[PDB]
């Protein structure tokens, strides 16, 4: 779960993998000419952001699933997502 | 802002698009959550917050102050087995208390102790009690920008000075006297948008007070020489006693660091200037500070005239240079505390009434108005419309010297707002008979409305009907104190006149926190009456009181739920503004109340204390209107 | 080890005025 552990077993760099995770403020975009139906997104409560990363980009390094993995804040210093 | 959230289940193989929710007896439901309680075998969804006196049962299209507590009655007799079905029920104070509400003061017990204070929770022993402001609690929630609701206004005096308890006192009234330090609503400013000091005066008022002018003019005459100075004549502005503004530390929230309280009316004169300004009014300037420190700027401001200054308005009236004078006063104070967002002035009777002291005559009205424009026109010369201010006066509902208050022309020549004063209207000592001194509502039988059951609604009614104006250009408040009557009967109305009634300080005046520590509660969650005292409320015209059987004593005053009532309504209307006179005594909960009744919603999760709760009406009576009792 | 931090973000620098009514003493 420690970012640098993962990456010294990886013998790969950790900003690889943020970029995997695309946690870097290079955010997925869409085009304003589409509209996706079941649009349950913008509300109030749609708080996460769209398009999700367990939506594109990358779903496939997740379950399809809304809990994708992502750095997290850092204690032992900064921390992956979840196992 | 608040949040909260639910949930609800089903089978894997049922998907309602509805929140489905557990089916169930009524109970004391409470909250934000889904609710299709069932009683007498009818099905109830309260489709807004949930309060635990709110009832189902009525409320099949009541059950909230506002609609319907809707239902079916999809409940089938094994429903209501499978559920033991309620039918009736009656909410309690709880035995907890969720929050503090307030702190003793020993110098208050030592007052009730004292041998002519001699006072006592039913009054027996002492009809007044003195009670020191000190004994509230903060109790102020806190709530969200909420831009496009109206303004909130509070007003202020010099009553916040002294209790000479703290000076160990113990002799005299004000030796027992009340005031608090605006560190209260400090803690946590921006309570409202606007703020009024009491109505200040000039030199030459008439009424009983004239001395402090007289002796504030010597001050100023003697200071201005020496200074350099042109020596003024009457219609000059006073500010009363600079040195409670400015002479103090205590109860203003400022270290007493350069608090040369020393200096007075012989000496305060180069300081009479905010830059300069120590006490009361800096500190006032400082709370402003933080308050944009956050951001939304309180319109600071306050008027001049009123109750029991307006002595001098029919003698400067048809003065007109003197009136210059005066203006000129006005102005000067502006660039002397630019950070004034505005200032207005209370005159109060166009035709005569109030305090005989002020002398009257008829043109009072015409020439009112026309220096009136004469004021918006000099106001206009002077400021910059970046930086623009514009005014407002009360009115006094009384129908007729309303009228004769050319409100039309007022609007014509700029008078941008007016206050209603919506209090009082029971003249407790010289009233004719018990009434709610403060009723917006009209009651049955309009038959009689002229100097009883003032609905201030007619008025509002007047105004906008039979005169046109906008909403926005009035405004409407509340008081923190109720009126209190002695040997009234609750059939007729009638009541001992004369006799003396209960006030901390004001007789006939009961007083709002101190109502608070002795007579009703709510510790327990709940609207309290405690100690044996009655809690009440009149379904005629919407009223809530107070009685006590072994005085026959009763009281006028608006609550928690009554104020809702108020601003709920105003919010209907999208009325000009809100606002509260005497702002000085209540702890803050009327504040939050009216808050709500705004609209003007909560910014978190946490509380500073409860609200829902004191909402529950009073014990439930019809009461005649007067002239429903004569007929 | 080359223990490293992450980078001196921007978070908001905010465009706002100095006073101790915006600058803070704390005290």
């Amino acid at each position: 779960v420690k970012l640098v552990a993962f990456g010294d077993q990886t013998g790969s760099k950790a900003e690889e993998i943020e970029s995997l995770l695309s946690c870097g403020e290079n955010l997925p975009i869409v085009s304003p000419n589409v509209i996706f139906a079941n649009p349950i997104f913008g509300s109030y409560f749609n708080d996460e952001p769209f398009p999700a990363p367990y939506h594109f980009g990358g779903v496939y390094i997740n379950a399809h699933q809304r809990n994708a993995m992502t750095i997290i804040r850092a204690e032992g210093g900064r921390e992956i997502q979840s196992l | 802002v608040n949040k909260y959230t639910y949930t609800s289940s089903k089978a894997m193989s049922d998907i309602s698009d509805v929140i489905g929710e557990p089916l169930a007896a009524w109970d004391s439901q409470v909250g934000g959550r889904v609710f299709n309680v069932i009683f007498d075998g009818k099905v109830y969804t309260n489709t807004y917050w949930v309060e635990r006196w709110q009832v189902p049962g009525i409320g099949s299209s009541d059950g909230n102050p506002h609609n319907a507590w809707k239902f079916v009655r999809a409940a089938t007799a094994d429903e209501i087995n499978k559920i033991g079905n309620p039918t009736t029920a009656d909410v309690k104070p709880t035995e907890n208390i969720p929050s503090p509400i307030l702190v003793e003061d020993k110098y208050t017990e030592e007052t009730y102790s004292r041998p002519d204070v001699n006072f006592k929770e039913d009054g027996s022993q002492g009809n007044l009690s003195y009670t020191a402001t000190r004994v509230c609690a903060p109790m102020y929630n806190h709530y969200v920008g909420d831009k496009t609701k109206p303004k909130l206004s509070a007003y202020i005096t010099d009553w916040c000075q002294y209790d000479a308890r703290l000076d160990g006192g113990g002799s005299k009234e004000e030796e027992r006297g009340r005031g608090f330090d605006l560190a209260t609503l400090m803690q946590n400013p921006a309570t409202y948008d606007r703020l009024i000091f009491s109505f200040l005066g000039i030199c030459g008022d008439i009424g009983n007070k004239s001395k402090k002018v007289q002796e504030v003019w010597d001050g100023w005459n003697a200071q201005a020489p020496s200074l350099g100075l042109p020596q003024i004549g009457k219609g000059h502005i006073v500010p009363l006693d600079p040195y409670g503004d400015l002479g103090t530390a205590r109860n203003v929230g400022l270290p007493p660091e350069s608090a040369d309280t020393s200096i007075e009316s012989g000496t305060f004169l180069p300081y009479y200037q905010q830059n300069r300004a120590a006490g009361l009014l800096g500190g006032l300037r400082e709370l402003q500070k933080k308050a944009h420190a956050m951001g939304h700027k309180l319109d600071l401001a306050f008027s001049i005239g009123g109750w029991s200054l307006s002595s001098y308005f029919s003698a400067l009236a048809e003065n007109p240079d003197e009136r210059r004078v005066f203006v000129a006063s006005v102005v000067d104070f502006f660039v002397r505390f630019p950070m004034f967002s505005c200032v207005d002035i209370d005159w109060e009777y166009p035709g005569g009434g109030g305090d005989e002291g002020n002398i009257s005559s008829d043109k009072d009205g015409e020439n009112y108005v026309l220096l009136i424009k004469e004021l918006r026109s000099a106001l206009d010369s002077r400021f910059g419309y970046s930086n623009r201010k514009e005014i407002s006066i009360a009115c006094s509902g009384v129908k007729a010297k309303l009228k004769k208050s050319n409100i039309d022309q007022l609007v014509a020549n700029g008078l941008d707002n007016i206050y209603l004063m919506s209090y009082d209207f029971f003249g407790t000592i010289w009233a004719d008979y018990i009434g709610h001194h403060t009723n917006l509502y009209s009651p049955k039988d309009p038959g009689e409305q002229e100097l009883f059951d003032l609905s201030a609604e007619a008025a509002i009614d007047y105004l906008h009907n039979e005169l046109g104006i906008p909403m926005e250009k009035i405004h409407l408040g509340y008081a923190n104190y109720g009126r209190s009557a002695v040997g009234g009967d609750l059939t007729t109305r009638q009541y001992t006149k004369n006799g003396p009634a209960l006030g901390t300080m004001e007789n006939g005046a009961p007083e709002f926190f101190d109502i608070v520590k002795n007579y009703m509660d709510a510790e327990h969650s709940l609207s309290m009456g405690k100690n044996g005292f009655v809690l009440m409320t009149d379904t005629n015209a919407d009223a809530d009181f107070l009685f006590s059987e072994a005085k026959g004593h009763f009281i006028s005053l608006d609550t928690p739920r009554t104020v809702k009532q108020k601003g709920e309504y105003a919010a209907k209307n999208k009325l000009g503004g809100v606002f509260s006179w005497s702002g000085d005594q209540d702890c803050g909960l009327l504040a939050n109340a009216a808050r709500e009744g705004l609209g003007y919603v909560a910014d978190s999760n946490q509380e500073t204390i409860d609200m829902g709760p004191l909402y529950n009406p009073g014990k439930e009576i019809y009461l005649k209107s007067i002239s429903e009792i004569k007929s | 080890l080359g223990r490293r931090p992450d980078v001196q973000l921007t978070s908001f620098w905010q465009p706002l005025t100095l006073e101790d009514a915006s600058y803070k003493t704390d005290s």
